[PDB]
């Protein structure tokens, strides 16, 4: 047992659940139809794989998932696309009105009217589970949906799941793929609502997945394809440890006692390394300590910042593939020496390892080259709150004239919501300054 | 030591219960003005298009007294 | 399914609506007889945002014709692609007096169109809105058509109102009454209207004359900048791309206050990839009369149509924000969004149109303005329309009130961020 339920909210949510589902299945030999040929238990069984897939009689591996969006058309794609037969009706649902880029919308008008089926159809999947661990829930913050509705979403959950684990992958805007120029409103607020809802939260820029897919993949202007693919491979590398087997596997959820040192503090900075093209990995295997210093450069992180001007509060190194902990342990040693690695003066410096040995998967016909190894890492660095500063800029000069803001109240929103909400990322900057200081 | 034990999981029992009263209670008034609000909104604005149908009709009227 | 309601009033607003049907209708292959004979199917993906599915595959527009004049409603008929539209989806009466459209002899009719209105509506599994083609100078179009904006408004509030507004100039008609006409409009427009293209007669004209050297330029061809604009706008809502548009998320977007809703549409070439973005951005280039470097952008939308590299797109778009940066305001961040679409209007391998907010368009009404106070303050013809029982504090209002819009631009143009 310990199954995981998905939830995917919104455009950016929905579409990303399907690259990673799609990456699952292949990772686990699960057909479009739901087969899985090497699974002996029919209709059941405690694997791995169980924690994200149940079972039907007839065979089938069905997703722990729902995806919910306040409008049809990015859902229909799903029930009529490659994968439709892998998915129950029940857990695609659609409204007919999105939330037309306003979190007010997601929240209350639209989101009110949708939010319990939603709550019904996940009750369904957790009556299905014998031990639920939680929930992970993916969607953007600049979306109407995947701000407003997911934030409703996750204080219904704290009520009708109490603190059951709620964890969030949340893509932060970006200029050269955004749609709306009001998402610094939407992030703000949802940032704001969900903080006490969740307990860890990683947040994706879409503007360093769209650089590595430019630098890295010579991809000229990166579609939300691309993008989502590349988004999968880290997702999926953050949850390997939860859908394979392992002696030395490292569960997520002790990777998280050591990256949450206070409830706020949750938002890690993931680094994944190689994304390499076919045509560079062609006579070019990267070693252990290769990847591992990868995940020191800066321009392989999901979310722009700079580390070397920050402090660490935990470092966490989640293999797969072909690794062994001598050659990590190696890797490490030299790092250490070579590489501005300054860790807060209350909390310990050494590495956490995970080593999954199922190596990496890729999607035919994408443009990540087959690797024999590869690394995600996740820091706890004072040097995410950047990204909050970024945001809370964009946010104040807007707010300072109250622009788009009657958008808002004419939902039924008032002011104070949004300060409020601007206070408490004010605070939440001043956390991480905070954590960074020394020890009297 | 029994003592302090089973007061240590009632007062972990005690924080999850106020945690999830207090989230209910939470958006339950969250949700509660914010359809007063919008509902105050949408009634200014068809109370301004109703005095438009007033005006209109004074408009008509005058039209006749100018007979 | 999210559904428009298509509006087309009085005089002018008859004919630019029948254009833009002709040349959508041929943008997303349908014939005059409603038929589809199709080349690719990202015509038909979202075909339902405009038109009715009709038994047999026909395809109708949701579209209603209403004039108070019997004559321009046949014209419709005759004229192209006029069997396309439902006969039911006509509403005509039996004269250039806004009080006449608005208040009497408008009024006598608005009742039959809304009846129409209804029945396209409910028929909507989910209705974004309106769009309403009229001009602003005349009486039907202007007087009737704003009734009908609040009558509608009045049963839809929570519906998406936009408006195609097309502003009376000298250079194309000689009646005096037009800046009076104009002026009452607009003080509907900016009270229940939630978006509003301005489509200036000052600019077709202008863009005939000079640019497409046309001593004495027609209607007809005054309109076929027009059709090409209203494609253009009409893009992201039209066909599938990286971005769901609709009415709705238009305003969003666009609008930062309620009232500075009125758009300059631009529209290139009258190519490269960096002289489309550099003519989109011209003054030459607008449809409305207004010389953008005499204000700044709050906000701008740009379409590009056709087949091109992206990314010189996004290149240039980002070129042309980064050496124009002080007409662009510095307090909303990011303000100008680009979408690309493969098909291109007719005729043309690549083309672009622009949607901008600009506080530049005060340019436009202080013109109205003008005309409107050169009349008023001598009491001039107020006996057409305080004989339909207007009074004189009425137009004393109207025109405080499209002051009070400039005023606005003009404070936005002015604030600043530090
Ligand atoms: N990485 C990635 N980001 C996406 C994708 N789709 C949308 N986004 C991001 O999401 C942001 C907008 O939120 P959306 O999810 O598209 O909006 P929504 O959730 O459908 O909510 P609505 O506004 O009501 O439609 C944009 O800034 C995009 O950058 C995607 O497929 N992949
Ligand atoms: N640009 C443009 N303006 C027009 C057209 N038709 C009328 N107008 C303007 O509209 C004003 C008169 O409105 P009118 O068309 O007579 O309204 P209607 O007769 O009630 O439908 C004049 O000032 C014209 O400048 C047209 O086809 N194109
Ligand atoms: C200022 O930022 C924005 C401006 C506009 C939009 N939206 C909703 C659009 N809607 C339509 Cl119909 N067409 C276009 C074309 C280019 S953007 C766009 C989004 C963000
Ligand atoms: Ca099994
Ligand atoms: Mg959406």
């Amino acid at each position: 047992m310990r199954e995981c339920i998905s939830i995917h909210v919104g455009q950016a949510g929905v579409q990303i659940g399907n690259a990673c589902w799609e990456l699952y299945c292949l990772e686990h030999g699960i057909q479009p139809d739901g087969q899985m040929p090497s699974d002996k238990t029919i209709g059941g069984g405690d694997d791995s794989f169980n924690t994200f897939f149940s079972e039907t009689g007839a065979g089938k591996h069905v997703p722990r998932a729902v995806f919910v969006d306040l409008e049809p058309t990015v859902i229909d794609e799903v029930r009529t696309g490659t994968y439709r037969q892998l998915f129950h009706p029940e857990q695609l649902i659609t409204g007919k009105e999105d939330a037309a880029n306003n979190y007010a919308r997601g929240h209350y008008t639209i989101g009110k009217e949708i939010i319990d089926l939603v709550l019904d159809r996940i009750r369904k999947l957790a009556d299905q589970c014998t031990g639920l661990q939680g929930f992970l829930v993916f969607h953007s913050f600049g979306g109407g949906t995947g701000s407003g509705f997911t934030s409703l979403l996750m204080e219904r959950l704290s009520v009708d799941y109490g603190k059951k684990s709620k964890l969030e992958f949340s893509i932060y805007p970006a200029p050269q793929v955004s749609t709306a120029v009001v998402e610094p409103y939407n992030s703000i607020l949802t940032t704001h609502t969900t903080l006490e809802h969740s307990d860890c939260a990683f947040m994706v820029d879409n503007e360093a997945i769209y650089d590595i897919c430019r630098r890295n993949l010579d991809i000229e202007r990166p579609t939300y394809t691309n993008l989502n693919r590349l988004i999968s491979q880290i997702v999926s590398s953050i949850t390997a440890s939860l859908r394979f087997d392992g002696a030395l596997n490292v569960d997520l959820t002790e990777f998280q006692t050591n990256l949450v040192p206070y409830p706020r503090i949750h938002f890690p900075l993931a680094t994944y390394a190689p994304v390499i093209s076919a045509e560079k990995a062609y006579h070019e295997q990267l070693s252990v300590a290769e990847i591992t210093n990868a995940c020191f450069e800066p321009a392989n992180q999901m979310v722009k910042c700079d580390p070397r001007h920050g402090k660490y509060m935990a470092c966490c190194l989640l293999y797969r593939g072909d690794v062994v902990p001598k050659d990590v342990n190696a890797a490490i040693a030299t790092i250490k020496t070579k590489r501005s690695i300054q860790f807060v003066d209350w909390c310990p410096t050494g590495f956490k390892v995970g080593i999954n040995y199922q190596p990496p998967t890729v999607v035919p016909g994408g443009d990540l080259a087959k690797v024999q190894r590869a690394v995600c890492m996740l820091s706890n660095t004072t040097a995410i709150a950047e990204a909050w500063a970024r945001l809370d800029h964009k946010f104040d000069l807007m707010y300072a004239k109250r622009a788009f803001v009657h958008w808002y109240v004419g939902e039924g929103m008032e002011e104070g919501e949004f300060s409020e909400a601007r206070e408490d990322m004010a605070a939440l900057e001043k956390d991480y300054e905070e954590v960074g200081v020394d020890s009297v | 030591k029994r003592e302090h034990e089973r007061e240590v999981i009632q007062k972990a029992i005690e924080e999850n219960n106020n945690f999830i009263k207090m989230a209910k209670e939470k958006l339950a008034q969250k949700m509660e003005s914010n359809k007063e609000n919008r509902e105050a909104h949408l009634a200014a604005m068809l109370e301004r298009l109703q005095e438009k149908d007033k005006h209109a009709e004074e408009v008509r009227k005058n039209k006749e007294l100018k007979e | 399914m999210r559904e428009i309601v298509h509006i087309q009033a009085g005089q002018c607003g008859n004919q630019i609506g029948a254009k833009f049907w002709e040349v959508i209708s041929d943008e997303h292959g349908i014939d005059p007889t409603g038929s589809y004979h199709g080349d690719s199917d990202l015509q038909l993906e979202r075909i339902n945002v405009y038109y009715n599915e009709a038994t047999g595959n026909k395809y109708v527009p949701r579209a209603i014709l209403v004039d108070l004049e019997p004559g321009t409603m046949d014209s419709v008929r005759s004229g192209p692609f006029g069997q396309i539209f439902r006969p039911d989806n006509f509403v005509f009466g039996q004269g250039n007096n806004w009080a006449k459209g608005h208040y009497t002899e408008g009024a006598e009719l608005v009742d039959s169109v809304l009846d129409v209105v209804r029945k396209e509506s409910e028929s909507c599994d989910c209705l974004q809105g309106f769009q309403l083609t009229h001009s602003l100078g005349g009486g039907t179009g202007s007087g009737m058509g704003t009734l009908l904006i609040s009558k509608i408004r009045e049963e839809y509030p929570d519906r998406i109102m936009n408006t195609f507004s097309v502003m009376p100039s000298p250079k194309v008609s000689d009646t005096v009454v037009e800046p009076y006409n104009a002026t009452l409009s607009v003080h509907q427009l900016v009270e229940n209207t939630d978006e509003t293209y301005c489509i200036d007669n000052e600019a077709l004209y202008d863009i005939c004359f000079r640019t497409l050297k046309l001593t004495t330029p027609t209607y007809g061809d005054l309109n076929h900048l027009v059709s090409a604009t209203m494609s253009g706008v009409t893009t992201c809502l039209r066909f599938p791309g990286q971005l769901n548009a609709d009415l709705r998320k238009l305003a969003v977007n666009m609008v930062p206050f309620p009232r500075l809703h009125f758009f300059m549409p631009g529209f290139a070439p009258l190519l490269t990839v960096p002289e489309l973005t550099q003519q989109m951005f011209d003054s030459k280039n607008m449809m409305a009369a207004c010389d953008p470097r005499h204000g700044r952008y709050l906000t701008v939308a740009a379409i590009f149509r056709g087949r091109m590299s992206m990314k010189e797109v996004d290149e240039q778009m980002l070129n042309v924000q980064n050496k124009n940066s002080s007409y662009f305001v510095e307090w909303i961040p990011n303000n100008v969004k680009t979408a690309v679409c493969d098909i291109p209007p007719r005729g043309l391998k690549m083309s672009a149109t622009f949607i901008g907010n600009s506080t530049a368009i005060q340019e436009l009404f202080k013109r109205i303005s003008e005309q409107f106070t050169a009349m008023f303050r001598r009491k001039a013809f107020l006996h057409w329309y305080t004989g339909e029982g207007m009074d004189e504090m009425e137009f004393t209002e109207a025109e405080s009130n499209m002051n009070d819009l400039v005023s606005e631009y003009q404070q936005y143009q002015d604030a600043t961020a530090d």
